[PDB]
RNA sequence: CACGCGGGUACGCUAGCCGC
RNA sequence: GGCUCUGUGGGUGCUUGGCCGCUGGCCAGACCUACUUCAAAGCCACCGGGGGUACCUACCGGUUGGGGAAGCCCUAGCGGC
């Protein structure tokens, strides 16, 4: 019939924007509760339906490339062919920085992709606006540099020196150094909480609140130096990856790991985790990489193999992933589809960047454009890959063209809605659920032959006599 | 401290209440029309003499 | 509770229709005074309903020399007949807001269904016409041909000269 | 200027007519992206601070020509389910905020009266005529 | 078939326009921490309303000399108040100019017990002297009354009809008596047939005309039908009731403020049980008044408190207090249903606001949308522990706090005594009588 | 209840019978 | 004709090729996603001085309710210490 499209529309919107199963109105016994819950179910149904109908006003289109003939394959496509076939405002972004004498470089974009920071190993830390081509800062620092990271804006950044971390302003003037964070080898900035989480080489993980300036919870990961660290963008829990070959999930409200996904036989070399929090791809020292469903904590498919222990892996805003191993990175497209209940293995990579003798230190996706920045020992190299990048951003959350007034107002609103670090769990939507023990105690204070042998075995050891045990002795004598 | 200690007054079941909230109110997650219709207040008081009702409406 | 209000200026007289009327208990409150200051929060209160300009400076001179003396003119009676809903006050009235008490009495005597509130007596309509006199250049600018400054200048000169009889015994230049 | 948040409502109101036109075979998806971009540019021009009656009339003429184009295309593709009522309602909305913003422009008042007389709206025409006579006596 | 996503800055500003275009994508992958960010915004909303909760607005004039023992608004106008003090002087105030009184007169000898406005423009006042009528709005000021009435015992309160020129005065002889102005002299005295105790308050029902409620010091409420001039029903409660009032949107609901520290919302058709019991006070409740929207209540108590209530709440939405306010005798709304007025025993008429953190005037759209968004968010997440403790914290004076701690101890002791007598007496095999059913002692006709 | 396109009784017009 | 400034190439250490998934290939690349038996041994791991300790965390010792690896025995069991 003609209403079949209507029922399909409602099923699709209840899948996507529904955020829950539905309230069962037939089991409600109260009359006023029944009509108010029917009113609420009508309002939530039209809410999801109007969001799905207003998903037509999205402006941009997702990029792609598809092979035409039967012999042509997508991984044999050259960057010169992409640059010839693509528009000029996005063919401008395929550059290459040639910085040779100051260590392998480490790239990190800001979370709108306006400014990128690249840090050499021997000290050369620079901060540039890579589309407009101007550099905001460049400074040399002397000693080694473990990791450089932007903070909430492109105003402040944070560099991990030989002992401490240092946070710097937009001009590069050093605001301060953090002395509690010694020998920091990895850093990750939670964006919605204002926490900066640092793994030392000793295995200690410190969460420092950036806004107010006090370290929230120093967790000591009891086993080994950590090899890698990433951050779930959906839970804000930290997937750190150890050297015995397990990845452990950490949160500032517990000193034990939340889960520990057992992984590759050697140490895991790199991790990456989806921005919807669905799946995690990890690459180990044993040459395999493998993906996990995170919402169920099981392995999705068999282990893919990489032909070298992959130094970095970073997955995009859409389904693409760049796994950078040895001296050339490969991009895979369909590793984890959200819609499929049982995942299938991908035969061929989506596209491969060339191996011409520059060992890849770190690959990163520019968060809203369809490019990929590889930081290697010869410097920085930005390549363009069409399928990646979220085509339609939201101007309220994060904006690639944010003016000065919009940046000021957004920083103040993010300060006002910074989340307390005790609001971190495996499921981030728990706020308002039942304390079941407290509800059972409230209802209690409102309404007011195989185990009874191990009972006596446990209570003969106290040796309190405790009249319930006298009743249990009489029961055992009767038995 | 972010869990709720007991059920609110009209609700009768844990599934009912924890599944009845379920959707964010804010403008980031819902459309503008939905946000207006969901944050309209129940009693809408305009300015003037609010005289008691003269004759039955229904 | 005001429904409409007259407002006479040198280019002509316009009557506004109030929607979301002013709070009368918090008239001396700082937030309501700031609302009466800002045009973005007073144009929500007033919406321009009708405008009647003069035909000539002679008609504007007759308009002042009737209104200041108190008596309403025939074209003001005409525009009120056109804009106000025709009633007699037996079961429903219309509240008009005017600036002068004698003009209030005469409009109420000409139209029995229109209850007039004078700005000299009622503080609500006083503050409301005060806000319209504040923002009177921007509330009319879509149909304000030219300005109001030279109109007020020439009309004050014509009114003062008609009151004084200046030209008949000033001759020395 | 809250013009983005102000024009969000008019775009979200015009969206389900575009959903019906996409689920029928009348406008293709690239053409509907073009309609979305043109209505968005028109709304962000209309709800701007410094605006003009010629800008309001350009938007009125575009919406009315879109209704005429969809009428020709609907008669060619032989559909009777699609109605012009939502387009006439949004054209009346454009004209009502037009005469709210610029009441002193008789060209826009006469264009409003011509539109209301042309799509068979006699009672609405009499009300618009009363408001126009009150503003320009 | 290569195509990558190209973003011009035309998607942020079209050239030639100052409008910053804000494209929005409502997909939930882009907006993480939905429930957590909304909890943080609700917590900010509670802390913001506790910061901007500033309810005291002003005080009408210099006040009275002795305390304000009666006051009455004009239900037709919007800024006409009057208040009669304890030294028998009445004043008519205009709420637009609160600097000085509009019209004052040394009315009576004793305190002014009741006071009201007529529907034309004139006002009436009771005393133990007898009731009087004045014209406070006249082109010469007249101190002398234009009518007086002494026969009918010692009068206690007044209540005027909604439409006509009828009014009922509650006397101390156990009767009310009803006058029609301009063609009645002594009025008609309606009484319960053998009734002796004084009728304290009287209130015309404004919705349903010709239904009159009254309380009396027999701890009883009585009704009256004016169409067939007789009493109707009489129920005896447990404690004395200070004041009856009706709901201006629901014709059948009434509220009695009673010496049980309590407000009882009753149904006039079924006096079996109370529809609601508001319990929050410390000393006796002196005055109760429904909002003109019919959904809220003010109660001025005999200790130093005003308590603002919703209609279905059963506990305080707000409490207002002040070191200068000595006792509270008469509280009533303005017809805006936004501001409340308080006639005290310090001789002061004070003007507070209900919705203490909500400022009046015209708001911009992104201002009133932020306020409505905060109110809806508190309606959802108001029961969580942090949000709950900050939204319930209010600073009470030391006497009221100490006496409500004593009242909690005494009520818990009485509940424990009753529960022990139930568990060890023969009442164990009965259903527990609900508290709204226990609110009424007997009902008779 | 009616709302698109045609030939009709009829136009410096669209009110009325049947279709596409 | 001269001073100054700038750019490129060579040199400023003793001469053995460009790249790769390197015993072989490629420099026009080619093939693309396999194969699998048994997670891991422990320790250390740099914050300036004196002081406070309500709360959180670490360490040590306990308390209620559950849980049972392993050790021991035999009336053999859905066992027992």
């Amino acid at each position: 019939k003609a209403e079949l499209d209507r029922i399909r529309r409602y099923k699709q919107a209840q899948k996507k924007y529904g955020r829950g199963p539905r309230v069962d109105i037939k089991s409600v016994r109260d009359k006023k509760l029944r009509r108010t819950l029917t009113n609420l179910e009508n309002k939530y149904k039209t809410a999801a339906l109007k969001a799905k109908e207003a998903e037509i006003l999205l402006e941009n289109q997702t990029g792609f490339l598809e092979p035409e003939g039967e012999l042509e394959r997508t991984y044999k496509v050259r960057q010169d062919e992409i640059v010839k076939e693509v528009a000029v405002e996005v063919a401008q972004k395929k550059f290459e920085l040639k910085l040779t004498e100051l260590g392998p470089y480490t790239c990190e974009y800001s979370r709108n992709g306006r400014d990128l920071i690249l840090a050499g190993r021997k000290g050369h830390v620079a901060t540039m606006d890579w589309r407009e081509g101007k550099l905001g800062c460049e400074l040399q620092l002397g000693e080694t540099v473990r990791d450089a990271r932007f903070l909430h804006n492109n105003q402040f950044f944070a560099v991990a020196q030989k002992k401490y971390v240092y946070i710097y302003d937009h001009n590069g003037v050093e605001i301060h150094c953090l002395r509690k964070h010694v020998e920091v080898s990895h850093m990750e900035f939670l964006p919605y909480h204002f926490l900066l989480a640092t793994l030392s080489i000793s295995g200690q993980l410190k969460y420092q609140d950036t806004s107010t300036g006090q370290i929230v919870a120093e967790i000591a990961t009891k086993h080994g130096t950590p090899v890698s660290l990433t951050q779930n963008p959906y839970n804000a829990i930290l997937h750190i990856g150890q050297q015995n070959g397990t990845v452990t999930l950490w949160s500032p409200n517990s000193t034990d790991p939340l889960v520990k996904l057992l992984a590759h036989r050697g140490p895991v070399r790199s991790l990456a985790v989806d921005r919807e929090g669905r799946y995690m791809v990890s690459t180990g020292q044993d040459n395999k990489m493998c993906i996990w469903d995170i919402r169920n904590f099981k392995e999705a498919v068999n282990s893919y193999f990489t032909r070298a222990p992959a130094t970095s892996v970073a997955i995009s805003d859409t389904g693409l992933t760049a796994v950078g191993w040895g001296t050339h990175t490969t991009i895979w497209k369909g590793l984890f589809n959200k819609e499929r209940p049982v995942q299938v293995k991908v035969d061929s990579p989506y596209m491969t960047w060339g191996g011409q003798g520059q060992v890849v230190e770190r690959v990163r996706w520019c968060p809203f454009e369809d490019i990929l920045g590889i930081g290697h020992n010869e410097g920085f190299s930005s390549i363009i890959v069409p399928g990646a990048g979220e085509a339609n951003y939201d101007a309220l959350e994060v904006n690639p063209f944010e003016t000065k007034k919009q940046r000021q107002e957004g920083e103040v609103k993010a300060l006002l809605n910074k989340l307390q670090p005790e609001m971190i769990a495996l499921d981030p939507n728990f706020i308002g659920n039942l304390d079941l023990r407290s509800e059972k105690q409230r209802q209690a204070e409102r309404d007011l032959n195989t185990a009874l042998k191990k009972y006596l075995r446990k209570q003969r050891k106290k040796n309190i006599i405790d009249e319930k045990r006298l009743k249990a002795e009489e029961l055992y004598r009767q038995m | 401290k972010y869990l709720a200690t007991g059920l609110p007054h009209p609700f009768e079941s844990q599934q009912q209440y924890e599944r009845s909230l379920r959707l964010p109110v804010g403008p980031e997650w819902m459309t503008k029309e939905t946000f207006q219709d969901a944050t309209k207040p129940r009693v809408i008081i305009k300015q003037g003499i609010i005289a008691p009702m003269s004759k039955p409406m229904y | 509770v005001v429904n409409f209000l007259l407002f006479e200026s040198a280019v002509g007289f316009s009557l506004f229709e109030v929607v979301h009327q002013a709070d009368t208990v918090g008239l001396e409150l700082p937030e309501v005074k700031d609302a009466m200051k800002t045009l973005d929060k007073f144009g929500k209160m007033v919406k321009l309903r009708s405008f009647n300009p003069w035909t000539s400076a002679a008609q504007g001179l007759e308009a002042i020399n009737l209104i200041s003396e108190g008596i309403m003119p025939e074209y003001l009676k005409s525009a009120l007949e056109m804009n106000l809903p025709q009633t007699s006050g037996k079961k429903s009235k219309v509240v008009l807001g005017v600036a002068d008490k004698k003009l209030a009495g005469e409009i109420t005597a000409a139209f029995p269904g229109v209850q007039c509130e004078a700005a000299d007596t009622s503080e609500v309509v006083a503050a409301l016409l005060r806000g319209i006199r504040t923002h009177a250049n921007k509330l009319h600018k879509s149909l304000q041909e030219g300005d109001i400054g030279r109109a007020q200048l020439g009309l004050g000169h014509a009114y003062s000269r008609a009151k004084v009889k200046f030209s008949v015994h000033k001759n020395d230049n | 200027a809250w013009v983005a948040d102000k024009a969000r409502f008019y775009l979200e109101r015009a969206a389900p007519e575009l959903r019906e036109w996409e689920e029928k075979e009348i406008f293709t998806k690239d053409e509907i992206r073009n309609l979305v971009a043109k209505r968005s540019d028109f709304e962000h021009l209309v709800l701007a601070p410094g605006t003009k009656p010629t800008d309001f009339l350009n938007y009125v003429n575009w919406e009315r020509s879109l209704d005429r184009l969809r009428a020709k295309r609907c008669a060619r593709l032989n559909i009777r389910s699609v109605t012009s009522h939502a387009s006439q309602a949004r054209t009346f909305g454009i004209f009502e905020r037009a005469v709210l913003k610029h009441p002193g422009s008789i060209e826009l008042w006469l264009a409003y009266l011509e539109f209301a007389a042309q799509v068979k709206a006699t009672k609405r025409w009499r009300r618009i005529m009363t408001r126009a006579l009150r503003l320009h006596p | 078939k290569i195509k990558a996503l190209t973003r011009s800055i035309t998607a942020q500003q079209a050239p030639g326009s100052d409008v910053q275009r804000a494209p929005r994508n409502l997909a939930p992958e882009l907006h993480p921490f939905e429930r957590a960010r909304e909890y943080q915004r609700a917590l900010n909303a509670v802390k913001l309303e506790r910061m901007f909760a500033k309810p005291f607005l002003g005080q009408l004039g210099n006040g009275h000399v002795q305390g304000v023992y009666s006051m009455c608004k004009d239900k037709n106008s919007l800024n006409c108040i009057a208040s009669g003090s304890g030294d028998g002087v009445v004043k008519v105030w205009d709420l637009t100019t609160r600097d000085e009184e509009t019209w004052r007169v040394a009315a009576h000898n004793n305190i002014v017990k009741g006071l009201t406005f007529t529907n034309d423009k004139k006002l009436l006042s009771c005393a133990t002297d007898g009731i009087k009528l004045w014209d406070p709005y006249a082109s010469p000021s007249n101190t002398t009354p234009i009518a007086t009435w002494q026969e009918g015992g010692p009068y206690t309160s007044l209540s005027f009809h909604r439409s006509a020129n009828t009014f009922a005065a509650s006397s101390g002889q156990g009767c009310i008596r009803i006058w029609d102005l301009e063609h009645s002299t002594a009025g008609q005295a309606i009484q319960w047939p053998s009734f002796v105790d004084t009728i304290t308050d009287v209130c015309f029902n404004q919705v349903e005309t010709s239904v009159i409620g009254s309380v009396a010091t027999d701890r009883s409420i009585i009704l009256f039908d004016l169409r067939t001039n007789m009493p109707v029903i009489k129920t005896v409660l447990h404690f004395a009731c200070n004041r009856i009032v009706f709901n201006p949107m629901e014709a059948m609901n009434l509220a009695v403020a009673s010496e049980d520290h309590n407000i009882y919302i009753f149904d006039a058709r079924n006096f079996d049980k109370a529809l609601n019991i508001q319990k929050g006070h410390v000393a006796a409740v002196m005055d109760v008044e429904f909002s003109p929207t019919g959904e809220e209540l003010v109660s001025g108590s005999y200790d130093r408190t005003i308590r603002l209530w919703r209609r279905d709440a059963g506990h305080s939405r707000d409490v207002y207090h002040t070191k200068r306010m000595q006792r509270v005798f008469r509280t009533m709304w303005t017809m805006d249903s936004k501001y409340i007025l308080t006639g005290s025993d310090d001789g002061n008429v004070r003007l507070w606001r209900a919705n203490a953190s909500e400022r009046s005037g015209v708001k911009a759209t992104r201002q009133r949308q932020a306020l409505e968004y905060n109110n809806a968010l508190l309606d959802r997440y108001g029961h969580l522990p942090e949000i709950r403790r900050i939204r319930r914290h209010r600073h009470l004076p030391k006497v009221v706090k100490k006496a409500t701690e004593i009242k909690r101890e005494e009520l818990a002791a009485i509940k424990r005594r009753e529960e022990n007598e139930r568990k060890h007496s023969n009442k164990k095999y009965e259903k527990r009588k609900s508290e709204r059913e226990k609110a009424v002692l007997v009902k008779q006709q």
